[PDB]
DNA sequence: TATGCCTATAGTTATTGTGGCC
RNA sequence: AGGCCACAAUAACUAUAGGCAUA
């Protein structure tokens, strides 16, 4: 057991709980009630003002329920304890591999007991359907899924189990963030599954419990400009305002001879021929949109920012940032292939991916700009949601400029 | 063994030390009967100059209560009727002896203490304190309902063919029994109510079906409200048309067809208690009309499980929507008003997504399902414009139905540029000094047209601009534009009095053959923009 | 950098009213 | 010596992101 106390000046989470269906509700009753038998979770009476807000999430390989509750609120005031007093140490080498493979390990904090104090700010109120029952509530007894001091607590005890495994492996570089563990190796294609299993047995030892990842493979694809053969008015002036644009981005592109091609009130289909400044003004341009930007650096005491833009036909474009304009990683997600996919799927989709990359290079959570209203996502963010982190997301407007811009890209 | 709770204060104050008022003998007589008999009944105890805390008696816990720790709601959202389950038959049980039963945490005792004023001139007096739970209490509704429901919990499980709801002190019980098997079973409540010291009433003393809840009359089978009647013809003030719009508001839930806009657009106004607001005639037609609703009487039907929910949207006029949602046809059970144009302007298709969407989450809360909608609106729209808008959205289950104000998408833009057509350049520009501005375009053909406004702005004469651009201009026309607010808005459908020139722009785009309209960045120096700008901004 | 004027996303504290309650 | 709950309207503070104009 461990002490554990609040940031001075805040007090607990106070969170208001958001409606659920019918059916997730009695999901979330059948869990609760196995979880109080084993002795994991407590009932509370109304003297705890503290709330928690709890969901119903799916699974693959277990194919049923499971329970995921949203402490981000309550990581906001205990975030002293899980970076300052017991920080995770991150490597700059894990972002470079062939192969990396995820692996949930969520099962292994629930042994470990909580402290009798910090017991009730980890309570969550189950809502009920048109209220006619007053809301089951409840408290966590041990370390919880989704909190951030539950792996800075298991550290000591987390770094003494893997000491086997890496004095066996000093090549291969193991990294843990929150309830999944990330495993990287430069190893064949069926090295890689024999040698993940071998962690995987060493783990029924201390008794816990298509997804694989290429980080070498998310190399940066760059923003072609369309190659015309006959160019008109109209071609120009969609091409001038795209790249003016794009000039706070990229500080060497120039659309001065471009703009010279226009001279005096023409029609949008005349045909404009481009002379010997205009072609090697656009070719210098193709040049710098090429080549990597110089200024793009990773700052560990800034947040870290995401932006996604939708494009339409099923494509949907990404920037990852910590200052405007100024991108350490873009590209595109296009859509997972045919079946049944929405505008909320397909968003949900790239919102775990972009999370899931972030964690490898950087190791830290990014804000999500989403372009949905907030009545809309937070209602069937739930139903394609598998991953038990959960990003701080803010609801934005898209500017036209932005989205005509990032759909050249390749 | 009612198990007490353990209640503290909050974190930086001690109990309210408040003195006592002046004393007036005429209440005193009969406070000492009152408190003589909650003594011996063991309600309360005495006490002398051990307490330092005290409280005034009318008992106000107004200061206390403040000092008191936060509890956690007991009951936030109230329940919907329509989302109640029809029932056989139902009875209801008044409690006594509800926070009397209940006995209060011993260390907390000592916070509620009060002192009885004086017989002649601040003579010793006496003083007691709170055993049990008292009246007026911050955490006695919540510690109640709490002990409440761990009683009920085996009775829950042994007849979960029964459904049991608790409200306060009130019980409602109510099952699909016959009257026989569910009149045995209230006493076998009663029995085990008993037991903890919880008064209910008898057979012959319990309530009829029609229960008063909440302003709500309900019924076994269905529910209604109670008759709304309100005051009339004569001009009335302006919080009487706040008290109107509060009842219409109140009756939105079971009739459909209510207007409220009108009365609301009086409301925009500030200030006086008594401005007495008159009425205009389009405020006292949809007025007129809704006594018309209140006329005939109306109910709402139960929630059934088995049968899938269905809603219905309709548009009724100038940012107003209507909705009624059933399980089976011309049965309600909930209907609504969503009208809201939040000030703002937006559209059509988006607005009804909106309403789609407020109506989703409300399932949600009252039958924990999402319903089956039947918009106003084809599919053929509906696809147009969600993949040219930016914004994502999903509704998974919905089929069209025509209705008299069909939702329809006016006009639609080039995406390429028109052959043959006329290249019309246009830009505008304005200075908030004078507020005077200038409006003008120029083709390639040669012909040019400026004018001059009043009380104008920068995005006003941008605005003036295209519109004089398709005043003078043929059928197939393309225009350029320097402004991302002037293509922002025509490449959206505005379904709103966005105020006289948006809607005389869209009036002229339906009568166009086709449109295309592009933008150039301004200040570049691009042939045809340059010539406009420096017309424009010739005294500005 | 400031203020006025546009778009979009998201909220907060007060009043008044309707329906209820202590 | 009115408060609490649900919904609605009015008012006020709006905040964030992007943009235009002038300075
Ligand atoms: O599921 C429903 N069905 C129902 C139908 C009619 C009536 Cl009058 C009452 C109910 C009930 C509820 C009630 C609480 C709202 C007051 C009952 F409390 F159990 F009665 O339960
Ligand atoms: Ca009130
Ligand atoms: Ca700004």
């Amino acid at each position: 057991t461990v002490p554990v106390k609040l940031k001075p000046g805040m007090d607990g989470p106070k969170v208001k709980q958001w409606p659920l269906t019918e059916e997730k509700i009695k999901a979330l009753v059948e869990i609760c009630t196995e979880m109080e038998k084993e002795g994991k979770i407590s009932k509370i009476g109304p003297e705890n003002p503290y709330n928690t807000p709890v969901f119903a999430i799916k699974k693959k390989d277990g194919t049923k329920w499971r329970k995921l509750v949203d402490f981000r609120e309550l990581n906001k005031k205990t975030q002293d304890f899980w970076e300052v007093q017991l920080g995770i140490p991150h490597p700059a080498g894990l972002k470079k591999k062939k192969s990396v493979t995820v692996l949930d390990v969520g099962d292994a904090y629930f042994s470990v007991p909580l402290d009798e104090d910090f017991r009730k700010y980890t309570a969550f109120t189950i809502p009920s359907i048109n209220n006619e029952t007053p809301g089951i509530r409840y408290q966590y007894n041990v370390l919880p899924q989704g909190w951030k001091g539950s792996p800075a607590i298991f550290q000591s005890s987390m770094t003494k189990i893997l000491e086997p495994f890496r004095k066996q492996n000093p090549d291969i570089v193991i990294y843990q963030y929150m309830d999944d563990l990330y495993v990287g190796s430069d190893l064949e294609i069926g090295q890689h599954r024999t040698k993940i299993e071998e962690l995987r047995q060493h783990l029924l030892r201390w008794g816990l419990t298509g997804y694989e990842l290429h980080p070498d493979k998310w190399t940066v694809q760059p923003i072609v400009l369309p190659e015309k053969d006959s160019w008109t008015v109209n071609d120009i002036q969609k091409l001038v305002g795209k790249l003016n644009w794009a000039s706070q981005i990229y500080p060497g592109i120039k659309v001065r001879q471009l703009c010279k091609l226009l001279r005096g009130t023409k029609a949008l289909t005349e045909v404009i021929p481009l002379t010997e400044e205009a072609e090697l003004e656009l070719a210098e341009n193709r040049e710098i949109l090429k080549e990597p930007v110089h200024g793009v650096y990773y700052d560990p005491s800034k947040d870290l920012i995401a932006e996604i833009q939708k494009q339409g036909q099923g494509q949907w474009t990404y920037q990852i940032y910590q200052e405007p304009f100024k991108n350490l990683k873009t590209g595109k997600y296009a859509r997972m292939r045919g079946a049944h996919t929405n505008d909320v799927k397909q968003l949900t989709e790239a919102v775990q991916k972009i999370t899931t990359e972030s964690i490898v290079i950087w190791g830290k959570t990014p804000k999500f700009k989403l372009p949905i209203q907030k009545e809309t996502w937070e209602t069937w963010w739930t139903e394609y949601w598998q991953a038990t982190w959960v990003p701080e997301w803010e609801f934005v407007n898209t500017p036209p400029l932005v989205k005509l811009w990032y759909q050249l890209e390749k | 063994p009612i198990e007490t709770v353990p209640v503290k204060l909050k974190p930086g104050m001690d109990g309210p030390k408040v003195k006592q008022w002046p004393l007036t003998e005429e209440k005193i007589k009969a406070l000492v009967e009152i408190c003589t008999e909650m003594e011996k009944e063991g309600k309360i105890s005495k006490i002398g100059p051990e307490n330092p805390y005290n409280t005034p008696v009318f008992v106000d816990f107004r200061e206390l209560n403040k000092k008191t720790q936060d509890f956690w709601e007991v009951q936030l959202g109230i329940p919907h009727p329509a989302g109640l389950k029809k029932k056989k038959s139902v009875t209801v049980l008044d409690v006594g002896d509800a926070y009397f039963s209940v006995p209060l945490d011993e260390d907390f005792r000592k916070y509620t203490a009060f002192t009885i004023p004086s017989i002649n001139n601040e003579t010793p007096g006496i003083r007691y304190q709170y055993n049990v739970l008292p009246q007026g209490w911050k955490g006695s509704p919540a510690i109640f309902q709490s002990s409440m429901t761990k009683i009920l919990e085996p009775f829950r499980k042994q007849n979960p063919d029964i459904v049991i709801y608790q409200y306060m002190d009130d019980l409602y019980v109510g099952s699909d029994l016959e009257i026989g098997q569910h009149r045995t079973k209230i006493e076998e409540l009663r029995q085990h109510l008993l037991r903890w010291g919880l008064t209910t009433p008898d057979k012959k003393h319990q309530k009829e079906p029609p229960f008063l809840w909440m302003g709500y009359e309900l019924h076994p089978d269905k529910w209604t409200v109670q008759p709304i009647v309100l005051p009339e013809k004569d001009s009335w003030t302006v919080n009487d048309i706040q008290k109107l719009v509060g009842k219409l508001n109140w009756a939105s839930q079971i009739y459909p067809g209510i207007k409220v806009r009108q009365l609301c657009k009086l409301l925009r106004g500030t200030k006086a208690l008594t401005e007495v607001i008159p009425l205009t005639e389009e405020a006292e037609l949809e007025l007129a009309e809704n006594r018309e609703i209140l006329k005939e009487p109306v109910h709402g039907v139960y929630y059934d499980p088995s049968k899938d929910l269905i809603a219905e949207i309709q548009k009724q006029g100038q940012g107003q929507w209507t909705y009624q949602i059933y399980q089976e046809p011309f049965k309600n059970l909930k209907t609504g008003k969503y009208a809201r144009m939040r000030g703002a302007h937006t559209n059509d298709v988006k607005q009804l997504t909106e309403a789609v969407q407020k109506i989703t989450t409300e399932s949600i809360v009252i039958w924990g399902k999402t319903p089956k909608f039947k918009l106003p609106i084809q599919k053929e729209t509906w696809e147009t414009w969600w993949t040219e808008y930016w914004q994502a959205t999903w509704v998974p289950e919905w089929e069209f139905v025509n209705t008299p104000p069909l939702v329809k998408l006016w006009y639609q833009l080039e995406k390429e540029p028109i052959v043959g057509a006329e290249t019309f350049y246009v830009d505008g520009a304005a200075s908030r000094e004078t507020k005077l501005g200038k409006a003008g375009y120029v083709t390639n053909k040669g012909r040019q047209k400026v004018v001059t406004l009043t009380d104008t702005t920068n995005q006003k004469t941008e605005l003036q601009a295209i519109h004089l651009a398709l005043q003078d201009s043929g059928l197939e026309v393309n225009i350029v534009t320097d402004s991302q607010y002037a293509l922002g808005i025509i490449q959206a459908q505005p379904d709103q009095s966005e105020s006289e020139l948006v809607n005389q722009i869209i009036e002229q785009l339906i009568k166009k053959e086709k449109v295309y309209l592009a933008w150039v960045p301004a200040h570049k120096g691009i042939g045809g923009n340059e010539q406009v700008d420096k017309l424009v901004s010739a005294g500005i």
